């Protein structure tokens, strides 16, 4: 079973920056895709970055597209979310994810099989 | 444990789990079994550490790929449909359900890849993969091309790759054999040759991936794209007159996408076993019971004939259960991830050059 363990959350001020965590281990070999998603306080799960792990193609959502970077570093087996320019509506808790293959736009949650714990960034203003 | 008396059942949140419940209401309105219908996250990995402890739901719908690990790990009743039954879903899809040639669940639903086209760049879209080449050369003369797909993610060049005689591993009376593996026979070798032919020849960009197909499509650029019925709703709001139809031949052999089947499958702690089969025998795999189903959220092609006949009315469906038909059902083997590793290399590594289509599949083949 492939698994994921969580960090890097906090609580920051707008116009600060965060990088988020997230530690893959197991048969973490093949693994194909790898995503960032958030759950703000009753609302939806939505895709933020997503990774394809083969050619280091990246996916962002229009909402963080040009202040949030996604990175794996290979040699370490972790996954990283560069989260600059913090504005208060990216307050929610963050969720990385993995998957061997994928029918779909690696924006999509339902894609995944595998997940993390979900730690809250919190942005104020 | 898991109570007895009445049903829990686990279904994915994007899958029409209010529609269900609907079926569960009058499954409990004709016997008093209460129906409980939830879709907690990480579904996918939740139900064995909930269902290896005793624990879960009565039943659990999920991709039928996935439901090989469970049986492996006993974690789902074989299920005893009698012939009557077994009748009335498409024989395929019953393969789709057996670990070590036991039935583990009911098939319900079944998706697979379409050739998708732009019907006014394209009013007769062509019938085979040799046709695409000279299609471009006249598309391109008007600023178009003929198509864009994903070339990055195996599970759209699969199709044409296993078109000629490729497979990921030989299915044979309900069992897979590991080491027959057909992704280096010369059918996979004529199908990738062809695509590598395709991109040397200037018909498609080998860094071709999701979002620029997707886009490139939607915006009218290309004639036709390879996707499925997840990627419908994007083109309804494009204002893109699009057909969905059967993908091209390729010597005349159908191309072979892998077919997903959504399943609902009993849990071996379930002291509810017969409750659930009647359920899912009697109620929800019924005309009415897909309805109710399909109509919250849409089901695609469906398992059940009689259903699926009325749904296929839909061209899009219909062409979706013919490129189901003709697939390949996805393995429900714990070495997939092997295969799909292995492939995505070779594929990548074929259409960038870095290595010739013989040389990629002898790699692909050797772990």
């Amino acid at each position: 079973q492939v698994q994921l363990v969580e960090s890097g959350g906090g609580s920051v001020q707008a116009g600060g920056s965060l990088r988020l965590s997230c530690a893959a281990s197991g048969k973490i070999h093949e693994i194909g895709y790898l995503g960032w998603f958030r759950q703000a306080p009753g609302k939806e799960r939505e895709g933020v970055a997503a990774l394809m792990t083969f050619q280091g193609q990246t996916y962002y959502a229009d909402s963080v597209k040009g202040r949030f970077t996604v990175s794996l570093d290979n040699a370490k087996n972790t996954v990283y979310l560069q989260m600059n320019s913090l504005k208060p509506e990216d307050t929610a808790l963050y969720y990385c994810a993995a998957a061997y293959w994928g029918k779909q736009s690696p924006l999509i949650s339902w894609d995944y099989s595998y997940w993390g714990q979900g730690t809250q960034v919190t942005v104020s203003a | 444990k898991i109570e007895e008396g009445k049903l829990v059942i686990w279904i994915n949140g994007d899958k029409g789990y209010n529609g269900l419940a609907e079926v569960g209401k009058k499954f409990e309105k004709d016997t008093g079994i209460k129906v409980t219908v939830e879709h907690p996250d990480k579904l996918e990995e939740k139900f064995p550490q909930v269902a290896a402890t005793g624990d879960g739901p009565d039943i659990i719908f999920w991709a039928h790929d996935r439901f090989g690990g469970y049986a492996q790990s006993g974690l789902l009743a074989e299920i005893t449909p009698d012939k009557a039954f077994q009748d009335k879903l498409y024989p395929f899809t019953w393969d789709a359900v057996r670990y070590n040639g036991k039935l583990i669940a009911y098939p319900i639903a079944v998706e697979a890849l379409s050739l998708i086209y732009n019907k006014d760049l394209l009013p007769n879209p062509p019938k085979t993969w040799e046709e695409i080449p000279a299609l471009d050369k006249e598309l391109k003369a008007k600023g178009k091309s003929a198509l864009m797909f994903n070339l990055q993610e195996p599970y759209f060049t699969w199709p044409l790759i296993a078109a000629d005689g490729g497979y990921a591993f030989k299915y044979e009376n309900g069992k897979y054999d590991i080491k027959d593996v057909g992704v280096d026979n010369a059918g996979a070798k004529a199908g990738l040759t062809f695509l590598v032919d395709l991109i040397k020849n200037k018909h498609m960009n080998a860094d071709t991936d999701y979002s620029i197909a997707e886009a490139a499509f939607n915006k009218g650029e290309t004639a036709m794209t390879i996707n499925g019925p997840w990627a419908w709703s994007n083109i309804d709001t494009s204002k893109v007159n699009y057909g969905v139809t059967v993908l091209p031949t390729f010597k005349g052999q159908p191309s072979k996408p892998f077919v997903g089947v959504l399943s609902a499958g009993i849990n071996a702690a379930s002291p509810n076993k017969e409750l659930a089969k009647e359920f899912l025998e009697n109620y929800l795999l019924t005309d009415e019971g897909l309805e109710a189903v399909n109509k919250d959220k849409p089901l695609g092609a469906v398992a059940l004939k009689s259903y699926e006949e009325e749904l296929a009315k839909d061209p899009r469906i219909a062409a979706t259960m013919e490129n189901a038909q003709k697939g390949e059902i996805m393995p429900n083997i714990p070495q997939m991830s092997a295969f799909w590793y292995a492939v995505r290399t070779a594929v990548i590594n074929a259409a960038s050059g870095r290595q010739t289509v013989d040389e990629a599949l002898k790699d692909a083949q050797t772990p």
